[PDB]
């Protein structure tokens, strides 16, 4: 691909809601709270 | 256990438990400084020795000590509940400045030691009571009237309009 | 923790956006216009005091294309903002005001003078509306197409600084479309009943002249005030009816596509077919229009090409990777895709060209204010504000030493 | 029908109890003063505190 | 109750059996 | 690894209601009260566990 | 970590893709003709086509017969049943020799049973009956479905079951918050316990709180288990019977080995054939290794005649070092390998040869490497000469005592003096027999 | 061939490469950092708006669900009471 | 695999010492 | 920013129901936050502003001061220009203006040239300013003890390639790949 260096979404699995959420990347918003972003990937259905 | 739903009107304070159909405690949001300090239920009776202040003008909190006393009365007298053991849901007028919401959070957590808190817009809660996904809310409250458009439960702040007449000035007229 | 008690004011050509830093959206949005009455500016401010008909009250605009036209009326606009909408005395809150890049430097100086001397705010800063619009999208390398009622402009920004000489100005803006629909009204004879008199709705079927009555209590209104209100009516018409063709306007396609329905305040209603597609083509090609069709008129794609070309290739590739469209006129239905194809033809697709997605009314109008909110709460930015004790000499020397 | 389908009665996830002394997850509950605790030091501290409380009251 | 005896600890302070009077 | 509970039993109280009861266990340094399910109640009544005897309870089993 | 047995260096037959044995490869040196024959036999076994074929490995002791058999086992892998057996094993006090032989025959026939279980797993969020005014007339309270909400870590699914599942729902103590398994096919609810979320540290009951099922509600996929035909024979011969009088009485009596009838084995054959026809089972026939086959008696060989002619038999490898020996069970009948001539008639004989000194040296070096022993070339030559004098096993066995002596001496290598000293401490059969005479 | 010559003459000064790349370095500074803090905060703003719109949608739709389920529960209760009285009448008549 | 800590996107960290770097504004160097 | 996807996922404690965490919250209390005045050490003028902090960190320091780094600028007033920082085409006024402006815009050459005053001084291109800055830095280095022309060739090569009329773009790019 074009090799953009910032849009490093990746497959991730949470622990409490233990499931593969798909492409998600971690970020720190205001107040020091770690947030997971997400993509509505066309693979969304495959994660059943 | 239960969540405390304290609605801070502009002259009328409503309180109760989450899940109850009606606000059990309703008392006017009066606070009086003698000529101790007393809130509406007793303040309205103590006028002769008392001078009456309102902490909410037009839905926006005027000064924070009087509102502190209003909340103290609400909890400890009207509800008898311990603020440290219940989550608290506070409602504030639309277009409340950021500083006012922050001070509300500060007062709750610091002075009243609440475990969990939430501040929600009054108009969106009225829409929830109506039960409609999208709507326009005309809330002629106790001291100010607000026309709030809501799409998918999201209040559109740009379109909210304030007109500075409501029940109180209407009573004056 | 990066926030301070900052207020972001974004006064464009149509509405003034006032809100606190960190806020997702501007707190208030009320129009630039303001009322007048005989004695100074005996007054009427927002959409609530600017609309009730009154005995010979006249409406004016202290702004023009973003440059301040009357500083006393501007001061009173700000005074009412602080008094009611933000309802906080201004003596404590840092403020940053957005000015159009082509606004004069002397006007920036006079704005700082007014702000600090009269309102006695404790801090200040300036950053251009295009700079703030590119600020909202998080992009250093961006090209902005701002188009309000009174002016349409294209401005590139790199490293967060405007290419000050790379400014393109085009009156082909919301007022251009409004005049076009005005002449449409005249040619097919819409009688523009103002909503403020109507008191009955004896509506009629398509095309028929609706019946209605005017409220007896109405007093006389100056022509300027009636002009403003009917201009707002035709602005609503702009928003509702206008649509833009994907490709170059064609008569047979414009007739083929289904017509649309608009109803006027008095009950008069009409259906529009090819005219609504034709009108924005006037913006995209001034030649077909009446009068305002000289070769001097520059369309949107030509504007973007001119703005891109005037800057060298050390940043032009950056402009390629992001085209940002803001302002009112970009909300005409299917305007953004038409602009995208237009640039894809005008600008050689040989290298990497992308748009930047932004659609809703909040995102286009207030992207100028959203960037200001982003700056005001920025941690590093807190050092940049012009302090009052600094202002004592800064309002003259450092209002430029500091705010490029 | 009710005998065969009592249904309802939500499970009501318990409270993750904590030890007042060490603020550790609780794994014991003092039969006198059902305050939870996690360590023996916490137990003796809790019992001393109860003694002082009953002396005060 | 736990808080009838003892006393809440400020976040970041190590838990020690501070006891109300 | 076994992870057992040992203590002197101080009390086993009325289970009459599905039966529910409390068990108070005591070391020289601690005592705790346990809420007994049906299986544990049956085991305790089958062994005739009585106040003032030292038991060991295997948590896994 | 792992313990070094006498055959721990034998990893395969050491054949190239053409079927030819390398001089030394995969732990075997020399004996190329025998290794090539063993490769042919490995291909025969892998063909899974021929039943009851026998090969006899015949040669002097120490010529790699068991090494070759275990190399065959390694070549076939762990999936093919390899049943090793000594001829002395047939003399049981409990069962006859024929029964022991037949049981060992059934241990070399493997079976891969592939059963796909479909289960709906989760924590019961809701048990709600779906009421209807459905019946064929009737003023009663009717339900046409039972709604079960099953919650796993992945998600929640609402299952709608036959109303008849209400009986097992309370026969099992199934409530909301209980962990349950609903056989997709059987439709039988099964309360594993309660969810461990509803489990305080102050609760003493155990074996009641099970963790929330991981993954999807709908999954148990395929369970694959490998058994031998003897396992089925044994299981179906005496039922477990732990439920009633069988339980106490049978357990109380000693469980002797019984002489399973041909009727049971025929029934097991029929059942396995039906399992294979349904695709639930795969047959992997293996190889039976009878070492010291000369220890079998005439009755055992006569039975082997019939056992080797059945279509269900495995491949049998016989090892025998006997020169011309009286057959056990006969007084004066000598046949070549202690095996009757009529059993040798239905056997294919792979002959192993004595190793030359160089092959012995290679084997000794391989064994030293296997045992983690560093040996100098002089020590290796001297040990090869010792093996030429005495025997390969004797020289192979001096390696670890000599390595221990070197370690005691501060060395990490075996030198000539250490092997000489170990040779003086320990005697071989020849020298001991000279001393005895 | 013709392409080869056309590219050769053009490639002298006009094709096939941007001639060399400048190698001057640049120390990091305050404005670049402020622009990066910008980029991060704008990402935060957009993502927070997205979370708030989605959360308002989910919450208002769960409240609408609460109201609909409540109304259906009252209707079902009335119907069930009617059917229960009918079944009591049936049991007595039977 | 990606065998990383799916690193953070924090606010720009404060510098202990200079690290002279800047992207190519053209985003096209090759 | 995004590409029109699912909303962000945020940290939360009161997942479940504040019946789980009732104990973990009741046993602790908050560190008292205050609205406190501060002055950033990065500010040349000691102005003061407010912001929220913990009342135990009050007035400590501003962590963003470490982002206040600046790049150096040469110095010359009366004789260093003639002796070391010699010039024969640029006046002291033009050099000083360009240097002050470069500090303004932190040696970001493109916008530096964009501002470069075209009516107080004669016109010139970006690379002229870049190379002159290199020259001044070299001279400072000597007293205190890659090629601009190819960059102009760059600008012209890109201008020719892109200004290429669309049909010729297509044809040449075909010719580009064929051989
Ligand atoms: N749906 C619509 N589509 C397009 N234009 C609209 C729409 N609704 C209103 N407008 C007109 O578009 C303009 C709205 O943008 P506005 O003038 O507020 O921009 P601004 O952010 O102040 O920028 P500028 O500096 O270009 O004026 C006004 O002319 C408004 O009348
Ligand atoms: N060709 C060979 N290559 C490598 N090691 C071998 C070879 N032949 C035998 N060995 C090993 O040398 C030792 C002697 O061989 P064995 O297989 O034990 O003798 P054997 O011939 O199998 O015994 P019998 O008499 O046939 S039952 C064992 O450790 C074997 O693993």
């Amino acid at each position: 691909g074009l090799g953009d260096v910032r849009y490093r979404y990746c497959l991730t699995t949470l622990t409490v809601p233990q499931r593969c959420i798909g492409f998600a990347r971690r970020r720190v918003g205001r107040g020091g709270r770690v947030l997971l972003d997400r993509a509505h990937s066309d693979y969304d259905s495959v994660f059943h | 256990i239960a969540a405390l739903v304290v609605d801070n009107g502009s002259g009328m304070c409503k309180a109760g438990f989450a899940g109850d159909d009606a606000p059990r405690a309703v008392f006017p949001s009066i606070v009086g400084r003698p000529r101790d300090s007393y809130v509406g239920d007793e303040a309205q009776s103590k006028r002769g020795i008392l001078t009456l202040k309102y902490p909410i003008e037009h839905g926006i909190v005027t000064n924070w000590d009087d509102m502190e006393k209003i909340w103290h009365h609400t909890f400890y007298n009207e509800l008898r509940v311990a603020p440290e053991e219940h989550p608290v849901l506070l409602t504030e007028a639309p277009l409340n400045p950021k500083a006012n919401r922050e001070k509300m959070t500060q007062i709750m957590f610091e002075t009243f030691n609440t475990p969990a808190m939430y501040v929600a817009i009054q108009a969106v809660l009225s829409l929830y009571a109506s039960g409609r996904t999208t709507g326009i809310v005309m809330d002629s409250g106790d001291g100010v009237t607000h026309t709030v458009p809501i799409y998918e439960g999201y209040a559109l702040p740009h379109a909210i309009l304030r007109l500075d007449l409501a029940g109180r000035d209407l009573t004056d007229y | 923790g990066d926030e301070v008690g900052a207020l972001v004011f974004d006064i464009g050509s149509y509405t003034v956006r006032a809100g606190y830093a960190g806020e997702d959206c501007p707190k208030v949005d009320f129009p630039t216009a303001i009322g007048m009455v005989v004695e100074g500016p005996t007054y009427y401010i927002d959409t609530n005091a600017l609309r009730v008909p009154r005995e010979n009250m006249e409406a004016i605009s202290p702004l023009k294309n973003g440059m301040v036209e009357d500083w006393d009326s501007f001061q009173a606009i700000l005074d009412h903002t602080y008094k009611m909408h933000v309802k906080s005395e201004a003596s404590l809150h840092p403020v940053l005001m957005s000015e159009a890049p082509w606004n004069t430097r002397a006007k920036r100086e006079k704005l700082t003078e007014l702000m600090f001397e009269h309102y006695n705010i404790p801090a200040f800063f300036l950053c251009k509306t295009a700079v703030l619009t590119a600020f909202a999208n998080g992009r250093s390398t961006g090209l902005i197409l701002d188009s309000g009622a009174t002016h349409t402009t294209a401005i590139p920004v790199h490293d967060g600084y405007v290419l000050q000489q790379g400014i393109v100005k085009s009156p082909l803006a919301g007022d251009f479309i409004t005049m076009q629909c005005r002449e449409l009204f005249q040619e097919m004879n819409i009688e523009l009943v103002p909503p403020y008199m109507i008191a009955s709705k004896e509506a009629v079927r398509e095309g028929s002249p609706a019946n209605w009555k005017r409220k007896e209590k109405l007093p006389q209104v100056t022509r300027s005030w009636h002009n403003y209100m009917c201009n707002c009516v035709i602005q609503d018409f702009q928003a509702s009816v206008l649509q833009v063709s994907d490709s170059t306007y064609d008569e047979q396609v414009a007739a083929q596509m289904p017509t649309v329905h608009y109803e006027f305040p008095n009950g008069y209603n009409c259906d529009f077919g090819a005219e609504r597609l034709k009108i924005p083509e006037g913006l995209f090609d001034p030649s077909n229009v009446k009068g305002l069709s000289g070769n001097t008129m520059l369309g949107v794609s030509h504007v973007v090409t001119t703005s891109v070309g005037m800057c060298d290739i050390d940043i032009r590739p950056g402009l390629y990777g992001s085209v940002i469209v803001a302002g009112g006129n970009t909300l005409i239905q299917s305007f953004t895709d038409r602009l995208n194809r237009e640039l894809s033809q005008k600008t050689p697709p040989s290298m990497r060209l992308k748009l930047i997605a932004n659609n809703t009314t909040v995102e286009r109008r207030f992207s100028s204010w959203i960037g200001g909110s982003i700056l005001a709460s920025l941690g590093t930015f807190q050092q940049m504000w012009i302090s009052k004790q600094e202002y004592e000499e800064g309002g003259k020397q450092c209002v430029e030493r500091k705010c490029p | 029908f009710e005998e065969w389908f009592p249904q309802g009665r939500p499970p009501k996830v318990p409270v993750r109890e904590v030890c007042p002394v060490t603020h550790r997850p609780a794994l014991y509950r003092d039969p006198v003063t059902d305050i939870p605790y996690a360590t023996a030091r916490a137990f003796k501290i809790i019992r001393e505190a109860y003694k002082k409380y009953i002396t005060a009251h | 109750k736990a808080s009838r005896l003892f006393q809440p600890v400020q976040y970041g302070q190590k838990p020690e059996g501070r006891t109300v009077a | 690894e076994t992870e057992i509970i040992e203590g002197e039993v101080v009390e086993i109280q009325i289970d009459r209601p599905s039966k529910v009861g409390k068990l108070t266990l005591k070391t020289t340094e601690m005592e705790t009260i346990y809420d007994l399910g049906t299986k544990m109640i049956e085991s305790l009544t089958k062994d005739k566990v009585q106040a003032g005897d030292v038991i060991t309870i295997d948590k896994a089993t | 970590t792992q313990r070094i047995a006498s055959h721990s260096h034998v990893k395969g037959l050491g054949l190239d893709e053409s079927g030819l044995a390398k001089q030394a490869a995969s732990g075997l040196v020399g004996q190329e003709n025998a290794r090539e024959a063993c490769g042919v036999i490995v291909e025969l076994i892998k063909s899974k086509k021929m039943a009851g074929r026998a090969v006899l490995l015949a040669g002097p002791p120490g010529t790699g017969k068991t090494a070759l058999a275990l190399a065959i086992a390694q070549e076939l892998g762990s999936k093919v049943p390899f049943c090793p057996m000594v001829g002395s094993e047939v003399y049981s006090t409990e069962i006859k020799k024929t029964e022991v032989l037949m049981e060992n025959f059934r241990r070399a026939i493997g079976l891969r049973i592939k059963e796909t279980k479909e289960v709906y797993e989760g924590e019961v969020t809701e048990l709600t009956p779906c009421e209807t005014e459905n019946p064929m007339g009737g003023y009663g309270k009717t339900i046409s479905h039972v709604i079960i909400g099953l919650k796993t870590a992945k998600g929640t699914k609402q299952l709608k079951l036959d109303p008849s599942i209400f009986e097992s729902l309370q026969k099992e103590r199934v409530e909301a918050g209980d962990v349950i398994y609903i056989e997709a096919n059987s439709g039988a609810v099964k309360r594993q316990g309660r969810c461990d979320t509803y489990a305080t540290e102050f609760d003493l009951e155990a074996e009641e709180y099970v963790p929330l099922p991981k993954g999807d509600v709908h999954k148990k996929k395929e369970i694959i288990q490998d058994v031998t035909l003897h396992d089925l024979d044994v299981a179906n011969a005496r039922p477990q019977g732990g439920q009633d009088i069988l339980s106490m009485m049978g357990q109380l009596m000693k469980p002797k080995k019984t002489e399973i009838t041909d009727k049971l084995r025929g029934e097991i054959n029929k059942v396995v054939n039906k399992y294979i026809d349904q695709g639930i089972a795969e047959l992997v026939p293996g190889v039976l290794f009878v070492d010291e086959v000369h220890m079998l008696d005439i009755e055992c060989f006569t039975y082997l005649h019939r056992a080797l002619e059945s279509s269900i038999a495995p491949i049998v490898i016989f090892a025998s070092n006997r020169g011309n020996c009286v057959i056990r069970g006969t007084e004066d009948i000598t046949s070549p390998h202690g095996i009757p001539l009529d059993l040798l008639d239905r056997v294919m004989i792979i002959r192993t040869m004595l190793y030359t000194p160089q092959e012995m040296k290679q084997i000794i070096k391989i064994r030293a490497q296997t045992e983690g022993i560093n040996i100098s070339e002089e020590a290796l030559n001297h040990l090869g000469e010792i093996g030429t004098k005495t025997t390969l096993r004797y020289s192979v066995q001096l390696l670890t005592p000599a390595n221990l002596l070197a370690k005691i001496n501060g060395k990490d290598s075996i030198e000539k003096e250490h092997v000489e000293e170990i040779s003086e401490l320990f005697y071989d059969a020849k020298s001991s027999a000279k001393i005895l005479a | 061939h013709q392409r080869i010559a056309e590219l050769r003459k053009a490639g002298l000064w006009s094709q096939r490469r941007l001639p060399k790349l400048q190698e001057a370095p640049r120390p990091k500074s305050h404005w670049d950092y402020l622009l990066e803090e910008m980029q991060w905060m704008a990402t935060d703003f957009a993502q927070e708006r997205r979370w708030k719109v989605a959360a308002a949608k989910k919450l208002v739709r769960t409240v609408v669900r609460h109201h609909e389920e409540k109304q259906l529960r009252e209707e079902r209760g009335k119907k069930e009471e009617q059917s229960r009285l009918r079944r009591i009448a049936a049991s007595t008549a039977r | 695999d990606q065998t990383e800590v799916m690193p953070l996107w924090t606010p720009p960290t404060p510098p202990q010492d200079d690290s002279d770097i800047y992207l190519d504004s053209v985003m096209c160097l090759m | 920013s995004d590409k029109k996807d699912a909303p962000p996922l945020l940290p939360s404690d009161t997942g479940q129901g504040y019946r789980t965490v009732k104990a973990k919250l009741g046993s602790k209390k908050v560190r008292p936050w205050k609205w406190m005045p501060f002055t950033n050490p990065a500010r040349k003028d000691g102005a003061m502003f407010f912001h929220w902090r913990r009342a135990a960190e009050e007035g400590k320091d501003y962590p963003f001061a470490r982002f206040n780094k600046t790049v150096q600028v040469p110095v010359y007033s009366e004789q260093e220009y003639q002796l070391y920082l010699h010039d024969d085409a640029w006046t002291k006024a033009e050099t000083d203006h360009l240097f002050d402006l470069s500090r303004r815009f932190d040696l970001r050459f493109v916008v530096i040239h964009d501002r470069y005053d075209h009516q107080q001084f004669k016109k010139r291109s970006v690379e002229d300013l870049k190379e002159r800055y290199y020259h001044i830095c070299a001279k400072l280095a000597n007293v205190r003890a890659f090629d601009a022309g190819h960059e102009r060739r760059r600008k012209e090569q890109l201008e020719r390639l892109y200004n290429r009329t669309p049909e010729q773009v297509a044809e040449e790019e075909y010719l580009l790949q064929e051989l």
